[PDB]
């Protein structure tokens, strides 16, 4: 049956112009057809929230996709905008041709979309991240759009104390896409957390924020550091003799720091909740400025039991060691703590999150894991072992036991071959030879009616790098037959990136240029037509390059020295002309580990403009409606719908 | 509970020798105390020979180049690093329109030098004392280096031999040692003290380090100011004579300058950019520490007050354009300020976690309304202020303060009659203004009861100003509140004659203040015998306070007039040598009161004034002549000085009135008697040890 | 076994107490202006327990150069004091006198200032220097000489020639002293004038009139009570109590016991004693070579 087809993104972004995309499906092959999409208000009368463009589809022209764009104005217009959050704007496409030609019950047909005010992207950040009652602070904020290109949008800024208080608001204009200002934090502060966020003046809902803690100024006469051998404890019952410790201290100007070290040892839980015994302290008289001590495992038992053992095991607890230090000379005492020394089943942790919850009979299945070294670094080099067991109905229940090395960013992509006739996969991961870091899964498999399935079959499961290109190929599975096109589009971000047609061939293969519109992530959607039914599937890439668009390289060159002082050359280098924004940094604040207020670093920012990422889950489900919204896509054909989002977050 | 830190605060030392039962009378909680007393007394006794957070290091240096750069291709940046003790990381990040933002990686950088020299000095010194400079020599190889120090020469300080003596000092492998080198100044200066340090043959490694070091003179400093009223149209007032000091107690070495300073232009001189809009304000003006709460609204309210006189007078552009960024740069300063003393219920505390002042919330109300003006769009806050205000009202229709910020009267028997109604009155001016905040089309039941609880109050003033009991404080703002808010004319007519009958008037002055009965037995019914050659002696606070009042209250009840312009003229004489009152509670309203007369008496025309001043001092005779006007905007660019001991002689001609005023300032070697007649204080510093064995028995 | 010891960064304890002496119910907030002594700064930890801890003093404080100001809610009417500690970072010696200050906040027209000092018999008051320096620190100081004191220098009409050449006089007394009493960072002696011999500012003075002479508190001078001087210098710029000049003693100044009939008739000092008389009639009526 004759069919247009509606794609577009799941919300819609006000200001950002929305990728819509019409297919026309099933049609003789010398009819045309033209019409109209826009958006309309459905919670008042159906006002046009946007302006209406036209397209014009062929038998051997059948696709578009169109940008619609969606401005303040006609949203104001049509009533819809303003301090509620969260409604619901209808987008429809209109032609005679469904009321001339199918007969339907009118000419529009259209899927029900959230609305969000929300746009661009706006960076803030202040010259310190911890400050002192009386000092001055100095931020700035750096506007984008959603293409990731400076922003001349006017923004309102306001900031925040302790108590939540709107405590300075500032509105500027944008003419070089940077804003800068200062204020003094009060003299008489109390401490605590303050708070700086900024919006798009128009944008309501587009804002972020930063910030930075005030508290008392402490200045002690040294530093002082714990170091355990091990930042980790294995709690396996076969191996728990590791903790020890290094304690240091030296002076600000370098001198070690001659006095007794009390080191007191506890149990740490989940947001604190201290516990500690109140039997056991070891002392010690530094050496220079260092001691090295070790806890006894006997010691240990004497404490469990004087503790009672507790809730019942120690494996969601962390060691905790709180150190005070006085020296002999001076006799000040300064005080030390240590709170990041976990219990762990072992070092390295599996996770399974880019693993798709759906099999597909008769394709390969590809189990995709992370392995990731205590809370440093992702492991690179680390054998996982996957242990898959197929459960087929009636027959042997065939087991594929297969291991590979982790590399890259620490990633393992293992295939594992599903036949033709299955039940589920109950799959067991583990990794690492000596320590048992363990996994587990279990996928079920799709209904055996349906109109069949479509397999986007990955050959390179390495991931792509910003300049690579994808090799995907496309083969309909199984029950399927007597099809025309394969037809598919991109997804990334927050919209339909690109959306083409390819006609079958033995092996049907796509290949998509990784640029950088596809950073940092993109889903893959493909779909073909059985009759009247849908038969759709999706995978999403994670690109795994952290390379700028451009580039800057920071170098500190030759030195020289008349003994005032000492001077530097640094070097400023990159690509076409940019305002470069620096700043100097004190690494003692950070070494301690105090506090996640990490600077603003190239994985956050990817973070941040993959927060327009509509889709939910690693790749699509059973039916081709659960593929797409799964996707980020909101679809109707006139006889299925896609019901709105109810929440921007996945469920 | 808060019984965990009241434990924790009874075993905390103190500085002082406390026994737990003293200690304990000063918390003043019954379920503080207990467990305070409990902890103390565990600790006294019985105990013999961290809880919650860390103290993790606070104090990190500002964050150099924080900065943008337009980069093309490349950009080359010198930097310049003192020795630095931890290393930095140097950070980036670059916005381009053509290839969107990039974030550098981090580059870091330190400077870990051989040989590091550590020069501490003094905070100030007086001239003749005596100093042992102990630079320190830091050697951080790991090997011996031996050194030759020395001080540079420099004058006003008896250096050895003069400065050119060097030192040799072996500073071991990874070690530092100190170098004594002593000093005596002789000249009260700031003297620039550079330590040089090079290494003799054995390596050619050095340092060197420079700092400032003030030079005091000595003993204690010592101030008087005094303003002389400069009229031409009355020609007993065309010349005056300026006696030199004499005081008996100032210090003999070293000549000392009388400042003077004259001015045809009194407002733009107090509320331009040379006064109230400088760039530190009045709050820099004024010679008072402001940690308080009531202290910040000198930031806001001043800055107000020039504001509303430059925009409704018209002449923003008789200023540099820096003065417009300075008003709100110092309401922006002030706004932030005291917020951080509101509390959840919208009340204001004196000082940071202390109890409630209703005299404050309705002084924040007063200020934080009028700043709407140009800094609007907050009635929120401002109306949950006004609704916790109306809960003080007691049934008399007065107001009640459980911890008021200001006591003033000192009237024996009717203080407590005084300051109820003094503190009413205040609260009702503060009501009225907070009416202004909110014109919305809703919310009219807080706009009813405040109308309501202004009318109850009203009719409370209206009795204690008809009985006339009160001080002539408590009249000032009475006449004031009632003329203010429209009270009934017959409660407007009683208060406004019974604060006429308290004025005290000289010459062309007009004033109010201790007036209980008859001040002086020589005194004729009105006026007073004052003229113009002698100065206008300078009042206290609560003077100056009524009388703007007064003169608030006089602008309300008939408009400029011979009574506005006798009680303006008294004020704008009384302000202090550089700017300001005497505290900050009589500024503010001062200059609410002078910024409101200046409005309504503002001309365009162009008044003049010739002054010549002349005197032989030190550098021999000298003389000023200055033509000033009203259009002239003047201050501290154009301070006089002479001799302070030499008499200064002064002839004035012109179509307009000015002021001269004097700054007296020298050291002093004794404290003679006119202080510590109300009050008294004793220091006294006992020595660490000897202190510690008198605590320890 | 026995050490000789002195220690970097001496530590001294502040005591400030504030009462008010009248018996009105008039308190309002006050602040306690506490300039330190030179060299050295208030501890910070020991100013926090003041005003944080539930036994709460000092309201709230400021640490402003040499400065130490506390708030104080309300002044008591009985005497409270309240301490803190002092360490001093590089050491100055021979300190002199600070002040300090309490003042009604909102009527500063109610204040009490007073001086304080180091407690005597402490390092704080004692020297520290090599001789050079001190030695240079005493170049200022006045011209201390016993009686009939003469140099290798002096060139036998070494008087006159101080009084009418070099450096040249502008005034010139015989005094007997009465008594020394200290001033801040000063020492004054009150003299009677026995005998007047020249003078320029001070027209009104005369025989048998009382005068204040003063002294740095770091030089070697001290004129002893009950004795008489011949003094002649230059003329100052302040006045005592009484409205008479006051005089200030430096190297420009004369000062030179005068002798007694046994040392005048000794044979040691019989012309030398002469020449004295001799320049004392000279000058006291011709003057500088009429
Ligand atoms: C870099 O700077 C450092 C610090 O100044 C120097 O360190 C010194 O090194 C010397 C050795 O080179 C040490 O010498 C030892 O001195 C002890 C104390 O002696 C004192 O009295 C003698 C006179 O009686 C003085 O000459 C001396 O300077 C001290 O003031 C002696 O007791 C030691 O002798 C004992 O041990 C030796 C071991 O070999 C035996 O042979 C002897 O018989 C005897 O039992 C010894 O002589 C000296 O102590 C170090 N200084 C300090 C403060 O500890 C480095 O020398 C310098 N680098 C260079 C290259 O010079
Ligand atoms: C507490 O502190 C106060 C202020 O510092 C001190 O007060 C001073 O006291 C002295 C001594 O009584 C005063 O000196 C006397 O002043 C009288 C008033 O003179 C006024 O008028 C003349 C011009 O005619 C001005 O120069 C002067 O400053 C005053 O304004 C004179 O009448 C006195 O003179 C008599 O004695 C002298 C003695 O030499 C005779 O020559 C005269 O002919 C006449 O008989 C005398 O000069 C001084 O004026 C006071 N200060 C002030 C500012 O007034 C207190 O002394 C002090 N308390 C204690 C206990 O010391
Ligand atoms: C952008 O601003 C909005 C508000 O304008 C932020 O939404 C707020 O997020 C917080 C945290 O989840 C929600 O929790 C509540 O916050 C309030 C303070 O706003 C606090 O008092 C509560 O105890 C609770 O923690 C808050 O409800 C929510 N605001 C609304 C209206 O729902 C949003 O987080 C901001 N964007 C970013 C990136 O931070
Ligand atoms: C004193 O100030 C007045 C202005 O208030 C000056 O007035 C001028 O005086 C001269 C004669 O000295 C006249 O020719 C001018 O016409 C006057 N100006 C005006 C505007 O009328 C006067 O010059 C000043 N005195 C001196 C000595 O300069
Ligand atoms: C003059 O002073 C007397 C003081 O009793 C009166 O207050 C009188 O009212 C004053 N003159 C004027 C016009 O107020």
């Amino acid at each position: 049956k004759p069919r247009l087809l509606l794609f577009s993104p799941s919300v819609v972004h006000l200001g950002v112009p929305l990728s819509v995309g019409v297919q026309l499906q099933d049609v003789p092959r010398g009819q045309v057809v033209k019409g109209s999409v826009f958006l309309r208000n459905p919670s008042r009368n159906n006002v046009p929230c946007s302006p209406k463009v036209d397209f014009t589809l062929s038998s051997e022209r059948d696709f578009a996709l169109l940008s619609l764009q969606v401005p303040l104005k006609d949203a104001k217009s049509c009533g819809l905008h303003q301090l509620l959050r969260g409604p619901e704007v209808q987008l429809v496409a209109h032609s005679p041709w469904l009321k001339d030609s199918l007969s339907r019950t009118t000419n529009i047909q259209g899927i029900n979309l959230l609305f969000s005010s929300r746009r661009g992207h706006l960076f803030l950040q202040t010259d310190q991240p911890i400050y002192n009652p009386g000092q001055r602070v100095r931020y700035r904020v750096f506007a984008l759009d959603q293409k990731m290109r400076p922003s001349t949008d006017t923004i309102t800024v306001m900031v925040e104390n302790s108590h939540g208080l709107r405590v300075r608001k500032k509105e500027v204009y944008m003419p070089s896409s940077i804003f800068q200002d200062d204020f003094v934090i009060p003299d008489i502060s109390e401490p605590g957390t303050w708070k700086i966020s900024a919006r798009f003046s128009d944008g309501l809902e587009s804002n972020s924020s930063t910030q930075f803690e005030v508290k008392k100024y402490v200045l002690p006469n040294f530093e002082v550091k714990i170091t355990p051998g091990k930042p980790y404890i294995l709690t396996v019952p076969g191996h728990l003799d590791e903790m020890q410790l290094d304690i240091q201290a030296r002076y600000i100007y370098g001198k070690p720091v001659q006095g007794v070290a009390y080191v007191r040892f506890g149990l740490l839980d989940e947001d604190g909740k201290k516990t500690f015994f109140r039997g056991l302290e070891s002392q010690t008289k530094l050496v220079n400025g260092q001691s090295h001590i070790s806890l006894s495992k006997a010691e240990f038992q004497d404490a469990l039991e004087k503790l009672n053992m507790g809730i019942t095991d120690l494996q969601g607890l962390r060691l905790y060691v709180a150190a005070a230090i006085i020296e002999s000379p001076g006799g000040e005492m300064e005080e030390a703590e240590l709170t990041s020394w976990y219990f762990v089943s072992s070092p390295f942790s599996l996770d399974l999150s880019k693993t798709k919850r759906h099999l597909v009979p008769g394709a390969p299945f590809l189990l995709q894991a992370l392995v990731r070294e205590m809370s440093g670094s992702p492991a690179s080099g680390i054998p996982v072992k996957v242990s898959a067991t197929v459960s087929s109905p009636g027959s042997v229940p065939e087991v594929q036991d297969i291991q590979q090395n982790t590399d890259g960013s620490g990633q393992v992509s293992i295939p594992i071959i599903i036949p033709q006739t299955i039940s589920e996969l109950q799959l067991s991961v583990s990794a690492g030879s000596p320590h048992p870091a363990i996994a587990r899964l279990t996928v079920a498999a799709p209904p055996s009616g349906g109109p069949g399935f479509l397999s986007i079959e990955r050959p390179d499961s390495r991931p792509p790098r910003v300049g690579d290109t994808l090799n995907l190929n496309l083969r309909a599975v199984g029950s399927g037959a007597t099809f025309s096109h394969y037809y598919y589009m991109i997804l990334s971000r927050g919209q339909i990136v690109f959306m083409n047609r390819e006609p079958k061939r033995t092996l049907t293969s796509v290949s998509v240029f990784v640029d950088h519109h596809l950073a940092p992530s993109f889903y893959f959607v493909a779909f073909y037509y059985h009759g009247d039914h849908p038969v759709a599937n999706s995978l999403r890439v994670d690109v795994q390059a952290g390379a700028c668009e451009g580039k800057l390289e920071l170098s500190v060159d030759g030195a020289k020295q008349y003994r005032n002082g000492e001077s530097v050359k640094l070097h400023l280098e990159t690509d076409s002309l940019a305002l470069v924004a620096l700043g100097a940094l004190d690494t003692a604040l950070y070494a301690a580990g105090s506090k996640s207020h990490k600077p603003l670093n190239m994985g956050k920012v990817f973070e941040a403009m993959n927060s327009y990422d509509l889709g939910c889950g690693p790749g699509g489900g059973d039916s081709a409606l659960q593929v797409f919204q799964a996707a980020g896509l909101a679809f109707s054909d006139g006889d299925q719908w896609t019901l709105s989002r109810k929440r921007l977050s996945c469920p | 509970p808060t019984a965990k830190r009241c434990c924790q605060d009874g075993v905390t030392r103190l500085p002082m020798m406390r026994s737990c039962e003293q200690r304990a009378a000063r918390v003043q909680q019954p379920d503080c105390r207990e467990p305070f007393l409990s902890c103390c007394q565990f600790a006294e006794s019985l105990r013999k020979k961290d809880e919650d957070d860390i103290p993790v290091r606070s104090f990190f240096p500002e964050n150099w180049l924080w900065r943008v750069e337009t980069v093309d291709r490349f950009q080359i940046l010198t930097l310049w690093l003192p020795d630095s003790l931890t290393t930095w990381e140097i950070h980036g990040l670059s916005l381009s329109k053509t290839k969107g933002l990039c974030v550098a990686t981090p580059v870091q950088l330190r400077v870990f030098r051989e040989f590091h020299l550590h020069l501490r000095l003094p905070m100030s010194v007086r001239r003749f004392e005596q100093l042992e400079l102990r630079p320190v020599l830091y050697n951080y190889l790991d090997k011996n280096l031996t050194v030759s120090v020395h001080v540079s020469p420099v004058e006003g300080l008896c250096l050895a031999g003069g400065g050119g003596l060097a030192q040799q000092v072996l500073v071991p492998a990874g070690s530092a040692r100190p170098v004594a080198f002593s000093v005596v100044p002789t000249a009260a200066a700031a003297v620039s003290l550079k330590v040089v340090a090079r290494g003799s043959f054995e390596f050619p490694v050095g340092d060197a380090v420079s700092k400032v070091l003030q030079i005091e003179k000595e003993g204690a400093i010592h101030r008087e100011e005094l303003v002389y009223e400069l009229n031409p149209l009355d020609h007993r007032g065309r010349t005056l004579e300026i006696p030199g000091n004499s005081d008996p107690n100032m210090i003999p070495d070293g000549d000392f300058n009388s400042y003077v300073r004259v001015t045809a232009s009194d407002p733009l001189d107090t509320l331009g950019s040379e006064g109230a809009l400088s760039p530190g304000g009045v709050a820099s003006l004024l010679r008072l520490p402001r940690g308080c709460g009531e202290q910040t609204m000198i930031y806001l309210a001043p800055t107000l007050a020039a504001s509303r006189y430059l925009d409704k007078t018209e002449q923003w552009s008789t200023l540099p354009p820096e003065t417009k960024d300075h008003a709100v740069d110092l309401i922006q300063k002030g706004y932030m300020r005291i917020q951080q003393f509101r509390k959840a219920d919208g009340s204001y505390a004196a000082w940071l976690s202390r109890d409630s002042s209703t005299w404050l919330t309705a002084f924040v109300l007063k200020v934080l309304s009028l700043a709407q003006e140009q800094v609007g769009g907050s009635p929120e806050k401002l109306q949950e202020t006004s609704n916790w205000l109306l809960s003080q009202q007691q049934a008399d229709g007065s107001f009640q303060d459980p911890c008021p910020v200001l006591d003033r009267s000192m009237q024996g028997g009717l203080v407590g009659n005084d300051e109820t109604v003094a503190l009413t009155a205040f609260v009702t001016i503060a009501l009225h203004h907070g009416l202004a905040v909110f014109q919305d089309e809703g919310a009219e039941p807080l706009k009813q009861r405040v109308e309501a609880s202004i009318s109850k109050a009203n009719s409370f003033l209206g009795e204690k100003a008809s009985a006339g009991l009160l001080g002539a404080h408590a009249a000032a703002i009475t006449a004031y509140a009632l003329s203010l808010t429209k009270a009934p004319v017959d409660l407007l007519g009683v208060a406004h004659n019974n604060l006429m009958a308290m004025a005290q008037e000289t010459g062309d002055n007009l004033y109010w203040g201790s007036v209980t009965g008859s001040q002086s037995n020589a005194v004729s019914p009105t006026p007073a015998p004052r003229n113009p050659s002698d100065p206008m002696p300078q009042a206290p606070a609560l003077w100056i306070e009524t009388t703007a009042y007064a003169l608030l209250h006089l602008l309300l009840h008939e408009g400029k007039a011979e009574m506005a312009d006798q009680a303006s003229a008294w004020l704008t004489r009384q302000g202090s040598f550089q700017g300001g009152f005497r505290s900050t509670q009589d500024t503010v309203i001062a200059l609410d009161a002078l910024s409101a007369y200046w409005i309504a008496s503002h001309t365009t025309e162009e008044r003049g004034l010739n002054v010549t001043l002349s005197s032989t001092g030190r550098n021999g005779f000298k003389s000023h002549a200055l033509q000033l006007n009203n259009r002239q905007i003047r201050g501290l660019e154009e301070e006089l000085q002479f001799s302070l001991g030499s008499k200064i002689n002064v002839k004035v001609g012109g179509n307009s009135k000015g002021t001269l005023k004097v700054l007296r300032t020298y050291n002093v070697l004794d404290m003679k008697n006119t202080t510590c007649q109300d009050l008294q204080i004793e220091v006294t510093v006992k020595g660490h040890v000897e202190y510690t064995m008198e605590a320890n028995e | 076994a026995p050490k000789v010891v002195e220690e970097q960064e001496s530590r001294v304890h502040y005591t400030v107490c504030i009462w008010r002496n009248g018996k009105v119910g008039l308190s309002g907030m006050a602040i306690a202006d506490v300039t330190l002594l030179s060299g050295f700064h208030a501890l910070r930890a020991d100013l926090e327990k003041l005003t944080s801890l539930s036994d709460r003093y000092v309201s709230h404080f400021e640490t402003e150069g040499p400065h130490v100001l506390l708030y104080f809610d309300s002044v008591p009417t009985s005497r409270e004091c309240v301490g803190f500690e002092a360490v001093q970072e590089v050491p100055v010696g021979l300190v002199q006198p600070a002040s300090a200050t309490l003042y009604d906040y909102y009527n500063p027209e109610r204040r009490c200032s007073v001086f304080y000092g180091a407690p005597s018999k402490s390092r704080l008051l004692a020297t520290l220097c090599s001789a050079e320096v001190c030695q240079c620190a005493e170049g200022k100081c006045p011209r201390q000489r016993r009686a009939l004191e003469r140099g290798l220098q002096d060139e036998d009409g070494y008087r006159m020639k101080f009084a009418c050449y070099y450096p040249r006089v502008e005034y010139g007394f015989q005094v007997k002293v009465l008594r020394e009493d200290s001033r801040a960072a000063f020492r004054l002696f009150e003299t009677k004038i026995t005998q007047v011999l020249h003078f320029t500012k001070d027209v009104k003075a005369a025989a048998n009139q009382m005068r204040n002479f003063l002294v740095r508190a770091s030089c070697r001078l001290r004129l002893e009570p009950g004795k008489e001087y011949l003094i002649m210098g230059l003329d100052g710029a302040t006045y005592d109590l009484e409205g008479h000049p006051q005089y200030l003693l430096d190297s420009n100044s004369w000062i030179e016991e005068m002798p007694s009939e046994r040392l005048c008739r000794s044979t040691r000092q019989r012309a030398a004693c002469a020449q004295l008389n001799d320049f004392l009639q000279e000058y006291g009526t011709q003057g500088c070579q009429v």
